[PDB]
Parts: C-alpha cells; structure tokens; sequence
C-alpha cells in the first residue's frame, strides 16, 4: 500500500 | 493519554547482502507488530493476541506499507551513503519513528514524523506539522523533496484523521491489555557496603506503563546527584521494573525516604527502610 | 558514525526462589549501531533455547533488546549474560546477581 517518503 | 507508534530500523550489511529492514509498532508500552526483511515471510506479524483478530485486508495493508518502507529505505541508504560521499565498505544505519499521542478527549496532542541517519537526528516534522527541521545540508535535499510533495500535508491528515482512528480501534480490542495501568510494588534494600557506609536500593516492580519517578530525599532534600538509577527494564509479561539507589552513612538510614510516582497509582508513595 | 556502548542487567522475571520456575532476562539498551551478539550462560555454557525481543529504540535514537529464557533456579548453579558489540573490546560477561 502506501507509508512515509524518503528521498 | 494514549500513543500509537511505527519504528523502523534500516542497516546496511557491505558484502554480506542487502541491508536488513526490521520494523514495530506500539501502543503505549505495548509491542503489538513486528516487520522483518530476513524472515523466510517477510510479513508483518501479530506481535499480540488482540491484533491477530484483524482481516485479510489488515494484513496485506500492513503488510503493504512494511514491505514499501523497506524498499523505499533501501534507496535511502544508498543515495545518503553518496551525498555524504562514504565509503561503500562501511555500514551505515536509517532509523525512522511516525504516529500520534491522542489524548482523553480522543483529539491529537503531538504528531510525529522522524527520521535519524548513523544514530544522528536527520529530519523531523515540527509541531505545527507544517514545517521539517532538517539536520544539516544534506537533509535539506529530503525537505525539499517533502516540500515539492506537500509531503506535511498529508501526512498531517493522516496523524489528524486515520492515525487516531487505528489508535481508537487498538485500544478497544486491546482493552483489557492497553487499558489497564498496573501500580508499582514497591520496597526498601539495605546493602551495607562497608563499616561506615550502606546503599539503600528503592525498587518498584510490576508496573505498567513504563513510564515511572523514583526519587531520594534526605531530610526532605532530594538528592538528585547522589542517586544511581537503572534503565527501566521489561519483566517479560507485560510490565517493567526500575531502581533507584544512594549511598548512605551507617546509622544515618532513617533521614532518607524514597518517593515513588506512578500513573497507576491513586498518589505518590513514600518509603523508608523498616529494620 | 557515533558509538555507544550497551547497558547490560541480568535479572529474573520475578523474586528468584530455588525450585520454583521462573524467566531469566538480559536486558541490553541504550546501544548504537543494533548489531549485537546476546548469549545467556549457564555454569559458563551457552543456553540453548533462548528467544529475544524485536529491534526497538529509544527517544534518542539507541536500541534496546530483551534476551530471555525458562528456567529453575538452583543453590549450585550460576547464571551470566555475555554481550559482544562493536564498542567493547572484549565479549562482557554480567553475573546474575541474585541479592537484589
């Protein structure tokens, strides 16, 4: 599914 | 009153194969979900009886976002170890902490949005969760990318909208587990460690939540120098235990007294040694 | 990368009494990075059976594990914790004290 972003 | 929280844990092996991605998830004091990229499964699992009623869908949601947040910290890794410019023989770790404190009324006190790089704060939502506090130049790469997405945006919706949901449903399941707040027991040791001198240990066992003060005052006075305390340590059922130690003179024991505050208790307990 | 080095408690689950059965717990917290190695020792030989916690960590970013076993304690036998990490020189082997 979906959860945090790390760029 | 309450807190619903995801941690997450990404190290690298160099040689050894791809790095390794564990992650938990709390409420309060309470480990219900485990995450770990080494297992023959690699699914979230049950960590607690009361989350194991939870649908097919529960489970490939969560699931989901363990397995995406292992992929997406893996190509973190890998794009810190350049912009840092290190060397691709070394280790190195991502350690990430999200969710909510929902207090009595059901409402958000405090969200969470973190991240920490070798042990080091990275970047972290602020208060307000309009805004990042990156850590140094590098982090800002990361708060401008969060700022392009409107990335605050929506996870503050998720901490204001879903995260207190989840919250709400855990604590109902887990009632009688998360529920509950067991009172310390509490007691006085006396450890002569010469002729002239003892140690007098103020121990508080059984409790739950974590969260507990133990304090030694000498004639009213804390002595807030003189006290050895121990990390607060897991019995492995459930509940924790802490002490809180001072070196006394012989004969000079009964001007200390040992203060205990605890949430499970209905007010602060005080202690003396009963010879 | 920082270092810090692991706080080691070895200590029963509940007031240690010869005969009766109880859990014998290694608690290792406030360490960086998480590779760790937490053996339970019995008269000086590693226990077999032995299960731990899942990596967790602190407000501060250091980790903390619980290593933990079934056991019946004895007058005769001694029980250690032995931790190897990063930070340590030498492998630290913690006595359970029982008087506590």
């Amino acid at each position: 599914i979906l959860r945090w972003e790390q760029d | 009153s309450h807190s619903l929280r995801y941690f997450s844990t990404a190290v690298s092996r160099p040689g050894r194969g791809e790095p390794r991605y564990i992650a938990v998830e709390y409420v309060d004091d309470t480990q219900f979900l485990r995450f770990d990229s080494d297992a023959a499964i690699p699914r979230m699992e049950p960590r607690e009886p009361w989350v194991e009623q939870e649908g097919p869908q529960y489970w490939e949601w969560t699931t989901g976002y363990a397995k995406a947040n292992a992929q997406t910290d893996r190509v973190a890794l890998r794009n810190l170890l350049r912009r840092y410019n290190q060397s691709e023989a070394g280790s190195h770790t991502l350690q990430g902490m999200n969710g909510c404190d929902m207090g009595p009324d059901g409402r958000l006190l405090r969200g969470y949005h973190q991240h920490a790089y070798d042990g080091k704060d990275y970047i972290s939502l602020n208060e307000d969760l309009r805004s990042w506090t990156a850590a140094d130049t590098v982090a800002q790469i990361t708060q401008r990318f969060y700022e392009a997405e409107e990335y605050a945006e929506e996870f503050r919706t998720y901490l204001e909208g879903e995260c207190l949901e989840l919250l709400r449903r855990y604590l109902e399941n887990g009632k009688e587990t998360l529920q509950r707040a067991d009172p310390p027991k509490a007691h006085v040791a006396h450890h002569p460690i010469s002729d002239h001198e003892a140690t007098l240990r103020c121990w508080a066992l059984g409790f739950y939540p974590a969260e507990i003060t133990l304090t030694w005052q000498r004639d009213g006075e804390e002595q807030t120098q003189d006290t050895e305390l121990v990390e607060t340590r897991p019995a492995g059922d459930g509940t924790f235990q802490k002490w809180a130690a001072v070196v006394v003179p012989s004969g000079e024991e009964q001007r200390y007294t040992c203060h205990v505050q605890h949430e499970g208790l209905p007010q602060p307990l005080i202690l003396r040694w009963e010879q | 990368p920082i270092q810090r080095t692991p706080k080691i408690q070895v200590y029963s689950r509940h007031p240690a009494e010869n005969g009766k059965s109880n859990f014998l717990n290694c608690y290792v917290s406030g360490f960086h990075p998480s590779d760790i190695e937490v053996d339970l020792l019995k008269n000086g030989e590693r226990i077999e059976k032995v299960e731990h916690s899942d990596l967790s960590f602190s407000k501060d970013w250091s980790f903390y594990l619980l290593y933990y076993t079934e056991f019946t304690p004895t007058e005769k036998d001694e029980y250690a914790c032995r931790v190897n990490h990063v930070t340590l020189s030498q492998p630290k082997i913690v006595k359970w004290d029982r008087d506590m």
